[PDB]
């Protein structure tokens, strides 16, 4: 068998996990409607590093076109969703 | 060596389907213990392939090697093949090294 | 059997597999001992290799540059 | 600092080591915009009958047809003899030609001299 | 190999040619030469079907392992002493064809050393 | 023989007044019932021909292309029979009449046993194709086909006709026991020299030798499916046939005045294998192909050896089957949809299975993949041509890499890749086009099985 | 992929493309993570020694230069995601998608069997030949007498609408159809 | 099944090279913000591992065990 | 800078119907209506294939001449030939030097 069928949960639970192991981010501030760059006083190098770090924990890479324009963590976990046909 | 090399394949295998079909042995971290049949059958057949004494590639290999030294041949050839021989234990090394040793470098979802 | 991914542990293992590979191990590294416990001539040589500016020149047959 | 890159026709210049994406002027800023207009109206173009539901068949490329009539139907109109042509043409058509000829002959006269002579090695040649 | 360093490097025409081979009649520096001795006929390695390259004066040991692998078929380890014979009887054969390279190669050597005192002898 | 020329003229009838919903199964069935019929001349002697009376004879090099023709009849009435629906009742008997007098008018060529007979029915063959092309082609360029085709035709058939009332007046006869029991040798004159070319050129044109190819892509291409299946198995085949019969009497000019035409016909070879290496249209491609393969053939007419006969006839016949079966896969694409350009519609391996391992095999067998007959015939003349001369195996051997190159080339490009996504029309395979290409396929197979009988007279 | 494209990049997305793709290849370069980290943060902090800089001609120049330096430094086999565009697994499942417009070619007996499979289709083709008009004339309002300008589509503005140009986006094969 | 992740908290670069590494930075005043993400690669069953020579001598104890069990029986085997 | 508001709204619709059409791509529990020895293996993959190749080899390629052509078997010094019962002699006085 083959990796399970990953869930919106599952997505949502991981990126907040790589979110809160961030130096840059204080955990209890962080939520999923949290703006990278007002609700967190990021700049664009930050986010660059935080859609690597989302890149490598998720097995795949995001183009710099799409990627440049996540700034909240629901955004992030709605174009991982849709890349893998996640409904549920 | 259609045993030990066909068997060096599917070992690769094994590890490929293992670790979400990556291939690349940069993402491949400490698997020595983490595969223990994988790397025990990886280490045998690497140390026949190199011509370990007294394993299947020992009696081809070594014999081969023998006769090549005991023949009226090209001197370069007699030089290539030796440094051959030196560079299949060179990756060899390679592949164990970065696969089997050290630490994960594989995605979290393990 | 059923194995569960764990999510950055070290990934559950088997009994079974561990002796068998420890098996397989041993197996391999005691027949390499034993092969050349009994047949290190394989590897060390059998016969001994002459060095031909030892030999006399009587038994080569050549006269003391005399004619 | 570093030796340099050398492009060639096989191995091109990358975009970004090409000076003309560094220096922009709004002539240029236009001409991306113009480009991008022609593009996107394409694109609406194809998407329009793409996505009908009423559609049946396979939609029609002008560009593919032009391409094809162009590589296959309008060259001989458009030829004409030049130097480079009529060259280039007794070149391609006739020189393998003799050169062939050249070889195979001599080839051949070669074998049928040592036949007539009298030693080819013809034992066992028995089909032929 | 050393061989291989004096010829490419040294005097070659003071060292053996490999492949032209023997120089010297085999009777220059022997009062006394005896033929060498074989011991199967070539009606014996012709039925054994030995091989080309394997008929040399040592072929009776071979006959004779073929034979003992032949007869003790399921017991592949019953053949150690014809086995070690053979590789013995090679062996010395090797022995020999590594002596006659030596013989050669001296008598080249006397031959010239030969060849310069009497051409110094003719200086005077 | 005349058990086989009847029935065909007895189709003529049987069609003209069937109704009209049932002139493709009358013409079908009794189509096939005549190929079983003409299989019987398959049982040729081993030293002279079958002679069954004064004017028709047999041997076996006629025999096998008797039974194409005579097979390739049905398969092309029932590749006709999907675009011509709408046709009206009188002009689909019109069409069948068309194929039915093609077909006996082969039937009398291969057969004919005096070379005026022979040429006058040769000739007659150019009618009913011309008519085909012309009237059921389906773009504007049917009419530049057709000329080009009958003017290509003519302009080298005239003087042969013109040599050969010549040779009847000076020999007496123009039998072909006659002319080959009696034969002499050619002297070495400018007037033998352009008798050779008279009765030469005719054939080389009908093959067509590279440089005389030209009609051939315009007419293979602007054809119906039909015209193409006839032009490309059988009637690329008359100048193999009148080649190999009238050689008897041109030698020993031959000897040097095919070094030529070898050599049009050897790098020729290679040019056009390059061309489909760069074609854009399927059919330009497969006649291309066509071309090349012919061009082999003529080289192994021209050294004349018995091993090159034997291939020449084996090449024949090999690619009379492949090049039918794969004109009609490249039909299938186009009535899906309407377009000859091959990057069009990709990806059919997904939506088209069966088509998919159809055009595989006639992929396969098309560059000679032993122990096809396409391989036997091609090794032959090979072997053949390397007693000739030794090197001719570089042009031999560039020629087997580039034939591979550009069928696993079409083949990919058809058949593998992704779907093109707008083209919604693609519906799944008929019964009918599948049972094509089967009854396309089974005889090339069943044929490597007992290749004897596709071998020649030389065997 | 999913965003229409621009007629140029501007200088902050070319500086951090060019970040991107050296920390791509820096990490190819050092495959272990500890020695990556630290040679991460260097260039993080190489690339922060310039970012207040107010003069465009010198910071474009400098980019300029960073580029050069980064296609002789780049790695000759850098790591590529197996579904990337030049990794392994590529277009592996490529040859698995079919469109769903040859599920109206199947046989009767073959949609004998999902018969409420065939049942939502029927509904969803439905749906799609009431909301095509509606999709035609939102997109014809929207758009300049001199045609579009980008390749950016506008959502549906009314309750009852659906986003214009919809049908092949939603229904996209699948990533593992099989 | 339904596995939940384990607690972020207990992912600590101390003691790993990610120390090393963080005081180097800051010996130049630079930080590592993502050390902690990395942390789990050598915390666990992951802390340790063999070395090369000690990889390819995986099953030498039990091998020699045997291989001394076996001369010594064929060596007292020759006690006819 | 992220989404512009169409953006996002549009990307949020698609992405609804997305959904709901990956939900209907499921199936029912009904969906494939379906409508309405130990040792044979060795028998019939082994057994009867041997029988036929020993018949055609024993009976018809074996008819022929030469179809069926085995190497001469090794003959040794001291072993007895068959048919002809006699025996070859020793190979000559082995000079025993080991
Ligand atoms: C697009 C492709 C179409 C097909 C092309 C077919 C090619 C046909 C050419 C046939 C080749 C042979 C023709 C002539 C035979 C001899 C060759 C020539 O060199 O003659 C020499 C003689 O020297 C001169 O060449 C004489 C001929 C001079 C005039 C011919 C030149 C024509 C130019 C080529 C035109 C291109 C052909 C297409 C025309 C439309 C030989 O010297 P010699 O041994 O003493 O004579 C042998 C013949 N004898 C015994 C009968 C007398
Ligand atoms: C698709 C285009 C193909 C073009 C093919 C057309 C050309 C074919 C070759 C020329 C054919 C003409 C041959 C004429 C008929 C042959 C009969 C014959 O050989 O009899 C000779 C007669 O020979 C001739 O008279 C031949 C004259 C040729 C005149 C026609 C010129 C045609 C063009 C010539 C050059 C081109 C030929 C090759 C072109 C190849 C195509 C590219 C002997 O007659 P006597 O007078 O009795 O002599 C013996 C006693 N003294
Ligand atoms: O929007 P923000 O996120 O705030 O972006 C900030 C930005 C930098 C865009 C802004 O401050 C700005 O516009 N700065 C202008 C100057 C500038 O940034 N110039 C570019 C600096 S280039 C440079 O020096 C990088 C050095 C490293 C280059 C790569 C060499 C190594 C490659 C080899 C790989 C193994």
């Amino acid at each position: 068998s083959d990796a399970p069928p990953l869930t919106l949960e599952a997505i949502k639970d991981r990126v907040l996990y790589v979110l809160k192991l961030y130096d840059k981010i204080d955990p209890e501030k962080l939520s999923v409607n949290s703006h990278f760059m007002k609700d967190l006083g990021l700049d664009s190098l930050d986010q660059v590093e935080i859609i690597m770090a989302m890149e490598d924990e998720f097995g795949f890479e995001i183009p710099d076109i799409d990627a440049e324009k996540l700034m909240c963590p629901q955004e992030i976990v709605d174009y991982i969703a849709d890349k893998k046909d996640v409904y549920e | 060596h259609a045993f030990f090399k066909a068997m060096l394949f599917m070992c690769s295998g094994s590890i490929i389907h293992s670790l979400n079909d990556e291939q690349d042995i940069r993402k491949m971290g400490g698997l020595y213990k983490a595969m223990p049949f994988t790397t025990t059958a990886l280490i045998i057949g690497s140390l026949a392939l190199t011509g370990m004494p007294y394993l299947t590639g020992f009696y081809s290999k070594d014999l081969i090697i023998e006769a090549v030294n005991m023949s009226y041949t090209n001197a370069w050839a007699l030089l290539m093949t030796l440094i051959a021989t030196s560079l299949t234990a060179a990756y060899s090394t390679r592949i164990i090294f970065f696969a089997f040793l050290g630490k994960p470098r594989f995605p979290p979802l393990v | 059997v059923h194995i569960e991914p764990r999510y950055r542990q070290f990934p559950q293992l088997t009994r079974s597999q561990l002796i068998q590979a420890e098996f397989f191990s041993a197996t391999m590294w005691f027949w390499i001992l034993w092969r050349f416990w009994h047949d290190s001539d394989a590897v060390l040589g059998h016969f001994p290799y002459p060095d031909p500016s030892q030999w006399t020149d009587e038994e080569l047959g050549i006269l003391p540059d005399d004619e | 600092s570093f030796p340099k890159y050398k492009p060639s026709r096989l191995a091109t210049l990358p975009a970004t080591l090409d000076p003309a994406e560094y220096d922009i002027s709004p002539e240029t800023r236009k001409a991306q915009a113009e480009r991008l207009a022609i593009r996107s109206r394409l694109k609406r173009e194809y998407l329009l009958q793409y996505n009908d539901p009423n559609r049946l068949g396979v939609i029609e490329d002008p560009a593919l047809i032009r391409w094809t009539y162009a590589r296959s139907a309008n060259i001989y109109p458009n030829f004409r003899p030049t130097p480079k042509t009529s060259l280039l043409g007794a070149l391609f058509g006739i020189g393998p030609l003799f050169f062939w000829y050249y070889v195979f002959k001599t080839d051949r006269d070669k074998k049928e001299k040592l036949i007539q002579e009298g030693k080819l090695d013809q034992t066992f040649n028995i089909s032929y | 190999g050393a061989h291989l360093a004096r010829r490419y490097l040294g005097d070659a025409s003071k060292e053996p040619d490999p492949l032209r081979m023997p120089t010297f009649p085999p009777d220059y520096g022997f009062p006394e030469r005896k033929e060498r001795e074989m011991v199967a006929t070539q009606q014996e390695m012709n039925d054994a079907q030995l091989m080309l390259q394997q008929r040399d004066y040592c072929a009776h040991y071979l006959i004779q392992l073929l034979k003992c692998k032949r007869d003790s078929f399921p017991n592949f380890l019953a053949c150690k002493h014809e086995q070690h014979d053979w590789d013995y009887c090679e062996h010395l054969d090797y022995v020999k064809r590594m002596k006659e390279f030596e013989r050669e190669r001296r008598l080249l050597q006397r031959k010239k050393r030969r060849e310069q005192r009497e051409a110094e002898m003719a200086r005077g | 023989m005349l058990k086989i020329i009847i029935p065909t003229t007895m189709l003529l009838p049987m069609t003209w007044m069937s109704k009209h919903n049932m002139i493709w199964i009358n013409a079908t069935v009794h189509s096939l019932l005549i190929s079983l019929i003409s299989l019987s001349l398959l049982n040729q002697l081993g030293e002279n021909s079958l002679n069954f009376s004064l004017t028709f004879f047999s041997d076996s090099l006629s025999a096998p292309l008797l039974v194409l023709t005579t097979w390739l009849l049905p398969l092309m009435l029932m590749a006709s029979q999907s675009h011509l629906s709408k046709e009206t009742t009188t002009r689909k008997k019109l069409y069948i009449t068309m194929l039915i007098l093609l077909q006996l008018f082969l039937i009398m060529t291969f057969t004919a046993t005096e070379l005026i007979l022979f040429y006058i029915l040769f000739e007659a063959t150019l009618v009913p194709t011309l008519i085909i092309i012309t009237r059921w082609g389906n773009q504007t360029e049917r009419l530049n086909a057709g000329l080009y085709f009958l003017f290509y035709t003519l302009a080298g058939s005239l003087p042969l006709l013109v040599a050969l009332v010549y040779i009847q007046n000076t020999t007496g006869s123009l039998n072909f026991l006659i002319i080959h029991y009696w034969s002499h040798p050619l002297s070495n004159s400018w007037s033998n020299i352009f008798m050779w070319l008279a009765c030469i050129m005719a054939f080389m044109v009908k093959m067509p030798l590279y440089g005389l190819h030209l009609w051939l892509p315009k007419a293979h291409v602007e054809a119906p499916i039909a015209g193409s299946m006839v032009l490309a198995a059988v009637l690329l085949k008359l100048g193999g046939y009148g080649m190999m019969r009238i050689t008897t009497i041109l030698n020993p000019l031959t000897n040097y005045m095919a070094y030529p035409f070898l050599m049009l016909s050897m790098w020729g070879m290679i040019m056009t294998s390059s061309i489909c290496l760069r074609q854009t249209d399927l059919k330009s491609l497969i006649a291309y192909s066509s071309v090349s393969h012919m061009a082999l053939v003529i080289v192994a007419i021209m050294i004349q050896t018995p091993w090159s006969f034997m291939g020449a006839t084996a090449l024949m016949i090999a690619h009379g089957l492949t090049s039918s079966m794969l004109f009609c896969l490249a039909n299938t694409n186009y009535e899906r949809v309407h377009s000859r350009t091959m990057i069009l519609a990709r990806g059919l391996q997904t939506l088209l299975p069966l088509m998919a391992t159809w055009w595989l095999v006639a992929s396969l067998t098309n560059l000679a993949l032993p122990p096809s007959i396409n391989l036997i015939g091609e090794l032959f003349i090979i072997t053949a041509s390397f007693s000739w001369s030794n090197i001719t195996i570089i042009l031999m051997g560039m020629n087997m890499m580039i034939t591979a190159l550009y069928s696993l080339y079409m083949l990919i490009t058809t058949q593998r890749g992704k779907y093109t996504h707008h083209i919604n029309n693609i519906k799944p395979s008929f019964t009918r086009e599948n049972a094509l290409m089967a009854l396309h396929i089974l005889p090339l197979l069943l044929l490597t099985l007992n290749p004897k009988m596709i071998l020649g007279p030389l065997y | 992929a999913f965003s229409a494209p621009a007629a140029y990049l501007t200088h902050q997305q070319k500086v951090l493309r060019l970040y991107k793709r050296a920390l791509r290849h820096l990490e190819s370069w050092c495959v272990h993570r500890d020695k990556y980290r630290y040679f991460a943060c260097l260039m993080r902090a190489r690339f922060d020694e310039h970012k207040n800089e107010k003069d465009m001609v010198k910071a474009t120049q400098l980019l300029r230069q960073a580029e050069e330096e980064f296609w002789y430094g780049q790695h000759p086999q850098p790591y590529i995601f197996p579904e990337s565009p030049g990794g392994t697994s590529y277009e592996r499942y490529e040859c698995y998608k079919v469109p769903e417009w040859c599920l109206d070619d199947w046989h009767p007996s073959e949609k004998a069997m999902y018969p409420d499979y065939f049942a939502k289709r029927e509904q969803w083709k439905r749906l799609r030949r009431e909301s095509w008009e509606r999709e035609v004339k939102q997109l014809q309002e929207e758009t300049p007498p001199g045609g579009p300008r980008t390749e950016a589509l506008p959502p549906a503005r009314k309750e009852g609408d659906l986003p214009p140009l919809w049908w092949h986006i939603v229904t996209r094969p699948r990533e593992r159809p099989m | 099944s339904k596995m939940e992740l384990p607690d972020y908290k207990q992912w600590k670069i101390e003691g790993t090279p990610l120390e090393t590494v963080q005081e180097k930075l800051a010996a130049r005043g630079l930080r590592d913000p993502w050390g902690r993400n990395e942390a789990w690669r050598y915390s666990g069953g992951f802390a340790n591992n063999v070395s090369f020579v000690g990889a390819l001598l995986k099953g030498f104890k039990w091998g020699f065990a045997a291989f001394v069990v076996a001369v010594g029986a064929e060596y007292y085997l020759e006690s006819q | 800078s992220g989404y512009t508001p169409d953006e996002k709204l549009r990307l949020q619709q698609l992405r609804e119907l997305r959904r709901r059409w990956l939900k209907d791509q499921e199936l029912s529990p009904r969906e494939p209506v379906l409508p309405p020895r130990h040792s044979i293996f060795a028998v019939t993959h082994v057994l009867i294939p041997v029988w036929i190749i020993h018949y055609y080899l024993k009976y018809h390629v074996t008819a022929k001449p030469y179809t069926v052509v085995e190497r001469k078997p090794r003959i040794f010094p001291g072993d007895t030939i068959l048919e002809t019962g006699e025996v070859i002699p020793l190979m000559k006085e082995f000079p025993d030097q080991h």
